[PDB]
């Protein structure tokens, strides 16, 4: 009567789709990428990504790239660290792509693994440990060459508004901004004044990433801006997140993917917490906080949920959060952010969701 | 009875709906497939643990194979672990302890079902 | 000042350490074996199995010996089936054995991996879906043998007074008998006559072992066994676990290594529960029970603490219990079994616990 | 005491104690292999008040322990000052990167 099929299609369509990055950490051989439907919670499929894998979609939603490392023998024999290009639509395997065996290992901060706007370019951070940023053409299915320029730096910001611009964060608390060629090699580059103190004010990595411009949040609650609307990138900051009653109660930033900017108002999400001190960096969010960031003033705060990490997506108008395995989702196309459901058990070790992407260009 | 997509998909995701009296693992219909479909990027068994299960709604007993759609890891979701009628390894084909994922290009099991062969 | 050092040995002596073999089967491909000291519940070590291991300790307690699967790039590529030889003190991987790729995939019963009582033999189940029994030669690091006179049957019982000899269960409801040479090969075979109806009393597969026979019991609560204290296996059974009251409320055997045999008094432990009917053969343990083979008759009955499976140590006069995470130690120096810990969190998804060898 | 999460030494351990995986503070669980490399704390020693520099070296080559899971994050900083950030991989230059357990190694006074 009956006959068991596959080759099939995701069921909700592109849309409709999340991407929980499941790091396993309990089991982290087997880290996956759990995709859901947002709209219903639905379970969609999944795509495995063995040790610690790291996930983007194409910014043109057409495939999921991962970034992972095997063994011979899985815990003895010869790595291969790899990017691999899955088909978004059959969630299956069509290309692997060797990277040099020093691909960062390490929690699913969104800088890590980026891509250029254009797409053309994977942009992927290297730890051996010294570091430098990794650059794979996708169309070749090729490994370019290290830009050995960024060592002593950490992550990737692209730029929005370039096609083959990047920035990373350094350790003299300047920006490094790095411009591909069109064979993925740097043609040019150029390094900021000092945006923060390292020792003093140090930033999260996690930008607020509008298309010209980038701000960031810092350990005590300050606010720094990249604009890279010109020639050379221009820092400034601080500001503060916090009033008089907030800094008496020792509001601070913390989380992992602690940020998220909605390009079109200019509102910056934060995740914050109570009685902030040396170590609570990483602390779940009692609020989240909406900023203004043209007025530099708090516009909302509602409860955090014990967020750790969230994604913004700016064509729904809709803010993600994730507290390690439940996501919420929240619609954000007013100051306020209202809840319109949670996905529970999304996760067992998330610490980064993102959306499939719709339009953008 | 027999059309699990026209069901209540809370009835067909539990182990105690009526086909799926001897599935040892995740049901392939929690995991982005339905109750016939591999969930996307997994690959059908091409052999299964097999058995009768009676179908309370029409009363009558029908045959099921108990494929595995197979080549990613775990699924996790809606675990079950019935055994209406399984036998030991010695009774193979009705033996559910086994992956029966075994023979595929790749053995990985990702999720269990239950296909209505016939009466 | 300090320095971190490796090269350590596992820090409580072989007489003190258990395997509780963890499929992880939410996560299957990071499966793993974990060392515990049972008589203080200490966590002492690990040995990593990737998908679906199988494991057991040389007889002569040096080796831990896995058996697993590997592919290039785990979900996709080439597969290998492998046992590894593993330094049972130091945790470390010694030699890869290779394997044909038809391996046993499933859940960890004793009898799909084996040695023979000497110990120079590896003897494994394998599925492909047609089963055979295949033999590695420990020391020369080599598959050499395919039992294909085994086709039909089901795990590996060894026999304890013999050197190279095991039997298998097999369709008709007998037992193979397999006798292998000094070089691994099969040296004879015989086969015994019908001991259990397929049909009508299915037995599981777990020996409740002695050093000379074997006894198994069946999905309706009737016992049989296989006597080799001779060439030829002899036969019997059914007798009844169960007296009149134990029918009226349905006791019958669940769980999956479940039965065991205290071989100096002939004590058979099973796992019982009641309302048994067609479905319940893996149902946990609501109670354990103590049967004295000689006299065919129950004379104890404990809590089973929802326990699936278990193993014996005769030295020490030991039972283990597991419930698939949580490992129980009992003293059975006495008919009735004395609970002496739980320790708790032994493993997320484990069906097989067994002790170090110390009787050489 | 050594193997819970606010254990003095263990300002910053993001990680399974290796204590509670069959090794020591500052021995690895036998067959794991200690990481070359490691991110460093600073900790404060409550008994004698001084402040401790601590290695914060991995055992590696195993798969994850799973015990005495902690993420305590005193003085720690993101990878921008590389050597005390511990939201990576310390395993990540042994010859098998696979991630077993986490180390509080005491070096000295600060
Ligand atoms: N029905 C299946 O194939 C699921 C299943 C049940 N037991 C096992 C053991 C190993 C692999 C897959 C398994
Ligand atoms: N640093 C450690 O000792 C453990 C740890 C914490 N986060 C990660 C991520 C990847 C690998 C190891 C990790």
């Amino acid at each position: 009567r009956e006959v068991l099929t596959g080759g099939h299609s995701v069921s909700a369509p592109q849309e409709n789709r999340i991407y929980v990055m499941d790091s396993v950490f309990m089991h982290l051989t087997e880290s996956r990428v759990h995709v859901y439907d947002y709209t219903n919670g639905k379970f969609l499929g999944m795509v495995p990504t063995a040790f610690n894998g790291h996930v983007q979609v194409s910014n043109d939603g057409k495939k999921i790239y991962t970034m992972t490392t095997y063994h011979e023998r899985i815990t003895r024999g010869k790595r291969s660290d790899v990017v691999e290009v899955w088909d978004a639509d059959k969630l299956t395997f069509e290309k692997e792509i060797s990277l040099p065996p020093k691909r960062v290992q390490g929690l699913n901060y969104d800088g890590l693994f980026r891509q250029t706007t254009d797409g053309k370019f994977i942009v992927l951070q290297n730890a051996s440990p010294a570091t430098s940023i990794g650059i794979v053409d996708v169309a070749k299915g090729d490994y370019v060459e290290d830009v050995t320029a960024a060592a002593g730096c950490w992550s990737v910001i692209p730029q929005p508004n370039r096609p083959r611009s990047f920035m990373t964060i350094c350790g003299d608390g300047g920006l490094l901004t790095i411009n591909l060629g069109e064979d993925g090699k740097v043609a040019s580059q150029s390094r900021s004044k000092q945006m923060f103190s390292v020792k003093d004010d140090p930033i999260f990595i996690a930008p607020a990433l509008d298309k010209d411009k980038a701000h960031f949040v810092s350990y005590y609650g300050n606010v720094y801006s990249a604009d890279f609307s010109g020639d050379e990138v221009k820092v400034d900051g601080p500001w503060s997140l916090l009033n008089d009653e907030d800094k008496a109660k020792n509001w601070v930033p913390g989380g992992y993917n602690l940020v998220g900017l909605h390009r079109a108002s200019g509102r910056m999400y934060v995740f914050m917490h109570p009685d902030g001190k040396e170590g609570t960096h990483k602390f779940p969010a009692a609020e989240i906080w909406v900023m203004d960031t043209k007025t530099k003033q708090r516009v909302a705060r509602i409860p955090g949920r014990d967020a750790l990490s969230m994604t913004i997506d700016q064509q729904r108008n809709l803010m993600l959060t994730l507290d390690g395995g439940n996501v919420n989702v929240y619609d954000i196309s007013q100051p306020e952010p209202k809840l319109l459901r949670t996905i529970e058990g999304a996760a067992e070790a998330s610490l980064q969701v993102q959306f499939h992407p719709v339009g953008g260009t | 009875s027999l059309n699990p997509d026209l069901a209540n998909e809370d009835e067909v995701n539990s182990c105690d709906y009526w086909r799926h009296c001897a599935v040892d693992g995740f049901l392939c219909s929690c995991c982005g497939g339905t109750t016939t479909t591999c969930p996307p990027g997994s690959t059908p068994s091409p052999i299964s643990w097999i058995g009768t299960c009676h179908n309370p709604h029409d009363g009558k007993d029908y045959l099921i194979s108990y494929h595995d759609c197979c080549g990613k890891t775990a699924c996790g979701r809606c675990q079950c672990n019935t055994q209406t009628r399984e036998r030991p390894g010695y009774e193979f084909f009705l033996h559910n302890d086994v992956n029966w994922c075994m023979a595929n290009e790749n053995s990985t099991f990702h999720c269990t079902t239950s296909v209505l062969v016939g009466l």
